[PDB]
RNA sequence: GCGUCGGUCUAAGUAUUAUAUUUAAGAUUAUUCUUGUAUAUAGAUUUUUAUUUUAAU
């Protein structure tokens, strides 16, 4: 605290170690609400310099369910109106209804989440990345562990349905060179059927292509 | 402690009321539904009107029947009421117990088998 | 409804005997009395009926398969969560759309996957164009000189 | 009754205990780690298996940080091992009303996509727009329009790696968001800024002495 | 019959009055059954 | 206090269902015998519905 | 212990991967010693292994 | 049927 | 140190007038921690009956 | 500043149906809208 | 008057809503906004538009040689992203004063006061 | 209510006692479900029996 | 081109849903007046496969 | 706000130049006409700067390419060391100073 | 406690109904007038009395 109009920032206190009350709790940590402390016990500035803060979880948290992301029931001392009665209260976070579009599961899932996860999801890349990024007891869910089953498997199935798309290449490209001339209807048959691969859906298949090189024009 | 339930306050909170719900506990009352029990239904009521089969039947390790001798904390409340109570069968007459020495369930000789109709034990 | 006997005989020759030859029990001709439920009917007793799909495979395509570098992990169908309990209490949760709802997901088994957005697909079709670069050297050879220059770069030393 | 305890989370050190739980992953609480397995062997064991140029690099001392939980102080030597509450606070405090505003975020989209009502576009393809924080979310991201625009969605794509922040810092205010906005506004629409675009105006005669 | 004598918090809200909002007193020395859950 | 043959109880609840409560056995779902299997697109045609019906 | 398990087209059964078992994080249990698991599930277990 | 649709 | 606090008189006293329900008992000075036993003491595991009704 | 004209309400429909003080008038981000 | 939620218990006051205070301020908000959107806003993203199509075809061609690299890559240099505006969303309108008002003492006082 | 249905009249008849075999065949404590009868039969033609609850044994013990 | 005029999707299909927001269902909304067809008309059944 | 001396490591993200800015002594604002938003948010957000710049956008000029952006990760200064000591003696003049 | 009556309720129960009350059934009748609660109300208070509540010196 200095009274000067314009303060320039400065390496140490220009005027000696600042004055004032207030800030003496600053020049040791303290928040500046000690000033309002009556008592100020060696417990008391223990208690408010927030060394492990007094806050807490509404369910177990190994039973938890709505994804609190790193929050607590952190209570609130207010103090009244007019007479200055003391009385607390605790104070919760705001948790809304999660409606995402997780692009792994190709469809809406919803897990309720604290307005923090609402962003710190967006700040992942995704609502999924949100889920796997977290490990179990951080991310200390229940929900997010039941919907990162489903992530999970509804991952190894993308890269299982990948894998098709190279043994499938893999057949397209290797017997292409056994469509190589179009001379006989008899044959393209029996290269049909060399890989069981038949004419019916592969003819019509072919022939909606050509309608659909007329549907995409 | 009694939100101890999945979490849904928007929702409607699924059973909230009904026999399997949540935010009830484990070891509770309005536990009826587990009327599923391991001793056979024959020696927790007779197998016929006179109470036949009614008593506490231990029974022998190898033996593969089952006997309602348990000694679990959830089911001794329910052992000593055989055997200083006794079993009232609505049909008049006392069951197991019904005078003066009480019945030792650990000392008893071991469920041999099921009761039948006809003849009395299979 | 078709409850009197003169109608159900009514139906049951001309639609589930008549039109479709099915012929319906005596137990469940007692239910048989809608036509919500000589829909079901018809459509158990027709689906036991599409022979269960052959899968035949032949053998000039099967050796690509196989020697082909890139498999499938093919297990995850476990990792999917149990919700194994009475049928009715889990049914009665989903008493509405509690389906896609808290972490849970109807998962239908899927083929095909759409490629647009699709980050785990986009983060490995680069990690696998990751492998088709990687694997060029071994195809040249110069994967054997880059890893033969670590050990004499690891031996002078 | 537990049969096969497990052993120690992150004991893969020949001859130092393994670093406390919480920070490898586990319950947080105990600032001191320790592993039976390397408390048995007797010393000339632990001094066997091991080098001088090795302990050296076990010893090794990452003072305040913690070699594991990368940016975060190692959790043996804070005043309790629980994590540093001061990086993860909630986002708000004890007594603060939230007025946290609507924030818009980057998004990458991509299709050629162009509205039918301002007869514009939404977005070009592969290009980088502020949208609503509840378009995105509900219109733009599940239908395969966008994704998100952070590092690693520009990496899946293939465009230059940009940083965006995204949600580097919220802002708890509606002026303390309008001073945000003009952070942003430098740093991604730089063209805004330059001594060319500030003299648009001025790229010709000044417009009294033209023609009419 | 029975009581949680902390009176049914709101389905949203699941804990409030914690025993500590009152500067109580449990060790398991003083009245026995007293160490808290939140800790 | 229950009534089994009740006309409501959805017909494959009528042990489970006397609990429950008056207000909610109405609803309990049709579910399955617990044993009956899934309609499985199994071979077996009925006995003489035969082929170019069934083809 | 299925997942993760190349089936090879011959017998149709899971192959005898020698990875697995390293990228597998065993899971102990009361009735069971220690149950295998890969590694991307272990998260789910994170509360037995707190047990 | 992946091969198939390529063709 | 911890400094006796004077809870018996003075404003410590009155303050529960003043709104203070808990009047905290004082819970330093019997610190020495050993669990007293309660009053409706238990008796012994022991079947301290030999009647005939004597029960398993 | 010219724009300082802000119409002492907003078309939005009053949250809190019953009634009470500050309904149906202007809000420090509708007053940013119109500036 | 469902533009402003407002039942008339009194007649004599529904005539003389139309130019009270909450229905005349009333129409011109919900009129300002048809105006932004009838005439402002397809407008208002033209010009956005027209300019920044200016400078990407007027300004950085230069500019990228500038950077020494290719002109296609500079329109990731020079817009890292396109923040649109809307009216929700302006960042400020005016820059603040820069001038700002001279502090004096307390009530007036001089040449110091001794309070706060 | 089953013969006014079947035979378009009211039974005009003294309606038979002992309730046909396999009537209340679900019921479990019928005994008002009825008079104090017992539970009719199995849907048999085995000669009648009485179901002996625990309530007839204790008639036998009168 | 990919048109697009807002106020589309809402994620989740337009029955289960308020505007925005997936609704509420729990037997209570319900009546029993529906189910009460149950009188004449007997419930689904799962006819086991020959 | 702040009261005590901390010098961070920003490094750059477009040229990665590891540069170091401090953060003075700027004092608290008056308490004797106090203002409970400007202390308690004036304090909370010490603490946010405090844990090397937890939620907030760093915004200083770099000295490599001369241009003020909001690029710049905030290094802990065992980050640092890891990053300083393993440049080769040509690079330090390049990314550090 | 029945009836009458007042108020509430058409997305949990049938508005000749069920909630929420005041009275007391049966038989005659059930008067005069309003300053406040309630309702309605229009940024709120302040104002403001179809029915109801309480009132009538
Ligand atoms: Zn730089």
């Amino acid at each position: 605290f200095s009274t000067f109009a314009l303060n320039p920032e400065t390496s140490r206190a220009p005027h000696g170690p600042p004055r004032g009350l207030i800030n003496r709790y600053i020049s040791m940590g303290l928040p500046p609400w000690a000033a309002w402390c009556n008592r100020v016990n060696r417990h008391a500035l223990y208690r408010m310099s927030d060394v492990s803060p007094r806050s807490f979880l509404p369910k177990a948290p190994h039973e938890m369910d709505v994804i609190w992301m790193n929050e607590r029931v952190r209570e609130r001392v207010r103090t009244s109106r007019q007479v200055q009665h003391v009385y607390r209260q605790l104070k919760y976070p705001f948790v809304k209804t999660g409606i995402h579009y997780s692009d792994t599961l190709d469809h809406w899932v919803q897990v309720p989440m604290v307005e923090a996860a609402m962003f710190e999801i967006e700040k992942d890349g995704g609502f999924d990345n949100f889920i796997l990024k977290r490990s179990g007891p951080e991310l200390r869910s229940t929900y997010g562990e039941r919907i990162r089953r489903h992530l999970l498997v509804r991952q190894k199935e993308t890269q299982k349905n990948f894998v098709l798309d190279q043994q499938a290449k893999a057949l397209a490209e290797v017997t292409q060179a056994e469509l190589m001339k179009a001379t006989s209807e008899e044959e393209l048959d029996a290269v049909l059927a060399k890989y069981g691969m038949d004419a019916e859906e592969f003819k019509r298949l072919m022939a909606k292509r050509v309608m659909e090189q007329r549907k995409s024009v | 402690v009694f939100h101890n339930a999945p979490s849904v306050y928007p929702f409607t909170k699924p059973f909230h009321d009904t026999p399997y719900d949540q935010d009830r506990g484990r070891f509770d009352k309005t536990k009826n539904i587990l009327r599923e029990n391991k001793w056979p239904a024959w020696m927790d009521h007779g197998a016929d009107g006179t109470g036949f089969g009614i008593g506490l039947n231990r029974t022998h390790p190898l033996s593969k029947l089952r006997g309602n001798l348990r000694r679990n904390p959830s089911e001794i409340p329910r052992v000593l009421n055989m055997m200083i109570q006794g079993v009232w069968h609505k049909s008049g007459n006392k069951l197991y117990f019904r005078g003066g020495k009480p019945p030792n369930p650990s000392t008893h000789p071991y469920l041999t088998g099921e009761p039948c109709p006809v003849y009395g034990w299979k | 409804v078709f409850e009197e006997e003169t109608l159900r005989e009514r139906v049951l020759d001309r639609v589930v005997e008549g039109v479709f030859r099915l012929v319906p029990t005596s137990t469940d001709r007692l239910e048989l009395k809608s036509v919500a439920n000589i829909i079901d009917f018809v459509l158990t007793h027709v689906t036991v009926a599409r022979k269960p799909l052959q899968h035949e495979i032949p053998e000039a395509a099967r050796t690509v398969m196989r020697s082909h570098p890139l498999q499938p992990q093919l297990g995850f169908v476990h990792a999917l969560p149990t919700d194994n309990r009475d049928a009715v209490v889990q049914e009665w949760e989903r008493m509405h759309h509690l389906d896609w709802q808290f972490g849970k997901a109807v998962y239908e088994p899927r083929s095909a996957e759409n490629e647009r957005g699709n980050l785990t697909w986009l983060r490995e079709v680069r990690h696998h164009e990751a492998r088709e670069a990687f694997q060029a050297d071994v195809d040249s050879g110069e994967a054997r000189r880059r890893h033969m220059a670590k050990i004499k770069a690891a031996a002078q030393v | 009754v537990a049969p096969w305890v497990p052993p120690p989370r992150h004991d893969v050190k020949v001859t130092m205990p393994p670093p406390p739980g919480g920070e490898v992953g586990g319950s947080y609480g105990v600032s001191t780690g320790y592993s039976d397995r390397l408390a048995r062997t007797p010393y000339w064991k632990r001094m066997a298996l091991s080098t001088y140029a090795l302990r050296m690099k076990e010893n090794e001392t990452r003072y305040p940080m913690s070699p594991h939980r990368e940016g975060e102080y190692d959790l043996r030597y804070t005043v309790t091992a629980y994590p540093d509450h001061i990086k993860h606070r909630p986002l708000l405090e004890i007594g603060e009303a939230h007025q946290i505003p609507t924030i818009e975020i980057p998004v990458i989209f991509l299709v050629n996509l162009w509205d039918e009502e301002r007869l514009t576009w939404f977005g070009r393809q592969y290009e980088t727009v502020y949208v609503n924080r509840n378009v995105a979310r509900e219109e733009l991201l599940p239908q395969r329009y966008a994704i998100y625009a952070t590092e690693e969605a520009y990496k899946l794509l293939g465009l230059p790696v940009v940083n965006h922040s995204i949600h580097e810092e919220i802002p708890k205010t509606p002026h303390a968001y309008k001073k945000l906005l003009e952070k942003q506004s430098y740093t991604e629409e730089r063209w805004k800024y330059t001594i060319e675009y500030l003299f648009r105006k001025y790229e010709a005669d000044p417009p009294e002495l033209q023609d009419k | 019959a029975a009581t949680p004598g902390v009176g049914i918090a709101p389905e949203t809200t699941p804990v409030k009055y914690v025993p500590e909002m009152l500067n109580i007193q449990n060790a398991k020395w003083w009245n026995g059954r007293g160490k808290p859950v939140y800790r | 206090r229950f009534n089994p043959e009740g006309a409501g109880l959805t017909r494959g609840t009528s042990a489970y269902a006397w609990k429950w409560w008056h207000t909610q056995y109405p609803w309990l779902p049709n579910v399955a015998p617990a044993d009956y299997v899934p309609p499985s697109p199994r071979g077996i045609r009925p006995a003489a519905w035969d082929d170019e019906f069934a083809d | 212990v299925h997942a993760n398990r190349y089936v090879d087209h011959d017998t149709y059964e899971e192959k005898y991967d020698p990875h697995w078992e390293h990228n597998a994080h065993l899971v102990p249990d009361q009735q069971f010693y220690n149950i295998p698991v890969p590694k991307e599930y272990k998260d789910a277990y994170w509360w037995r292994d707190l047990q | 049927v992946r091969a198939t649709e390529k063709l | 140190r911890f400094y006796r606090p004077l809870v018996n008189q003075g404003i410590n006293l009155w303050r529960s007038r003043m709104g203070r329900l808990h009047k905290g008992w004082t819970t330093w000075e019997y610190n020495r921690d050993v669990i007293p036993d309660p009053r409706p003491f238990p008796e012994p595991a022991v079947n301290n009956y030999f009647g005939r009704s004597r029960i398993w | 500043e010219q724009v300082q004209d802000v119409p002492t309400s907003t078309d939005r429909k009053p949250t809190g149906m019953h009634r009470g003080p500050g309904k149906r008038q202007t809000a420090p981000k509708e007053a940013a809208q119109y500036q | 008057c469902a533009l402003c939620h407002i039942r008339f218990r009194y007649k004599q006051d529904y005539e003389a809503h139309k130019e009270s205070e909450l229905h005349v301020n009333r129409l011109r908000w919900v009129e300002t906004m048809n105006w932004w959107r009838e005439t402002g806003e397809p407008a208002y993203l033209k010009a956005s538009n027209e300019q920044w199509e200016w400078f990407e075809q007027h300004v950085l061609p230069t500019k990228a040689q500038e950077m020494g690299c290719t002109l296609d890559e500079a329109r990731r240099v020079y817009r890292q992203a396109i923040m649109t505006e809307t009216p929700t969303w302006h960042r400020p309108l005016q820059c603040p004063t820069v001038k700002q008002e001279v502090q004096e003492p307390r009530d007036q006082r001089w040449p110091a006061s001794p309070k706060w | 209510h089953k013969y006014l249905a079947k035979h378009g009249m009211d039974y005009q008849g003294r309606v038979p006692a002992s309730p046909a075999p396999g009537m209340y065949q679900g019921f479990s404590d019928v005994h008002k479900i009825l008079a104090n009868h017992p539970k009719p039969q199995r849907e048999s033609r085995h000669l009648p029996v009485m179901p002996m609850t625990p309530r007839v044994v204790f008639e036998h013990a009168q | 081109v990919i048109s697009y005029k807002a106020g589309d999707y809402h994620l989740v299909p337009k029955k289960f849903t308020v505007g925005k927001r997936i609704a509420v269902r729990s037997y209570l909304d319900r009546n029993r007046t529906e189910l009460s067809d149950r009188t004449f008309m007997p419930q689904k059944n799962w006819f086991r496969p020959y | 706000s702040n009261r005590f001396f901390q010098k961070f490591y920003l490094r750059c993200g477009n040229c990665s130049a590891i540069q170091r800015s401090a953060q003075g002594y700027q004092p608290i604002a008056n308490p004797i006409l106090f203002k409970s938003d400007e202390h308690c948010r004036n304090y909370h957000d010490e603490q946010r700067r405090a844990a090397g710049y937890s939620g907030m956008v760093v915004t200083c000029r770099c000295h490599r390419c001369e241009r003020v952006h909001s690029n710049w990760k905030v290094l802990d200064a065992q980050q640092f060391l890891d990053a300083k000591l393993r440049m080769t003696p040509e690079e330090r003049a390049q990314r550090l100073w």
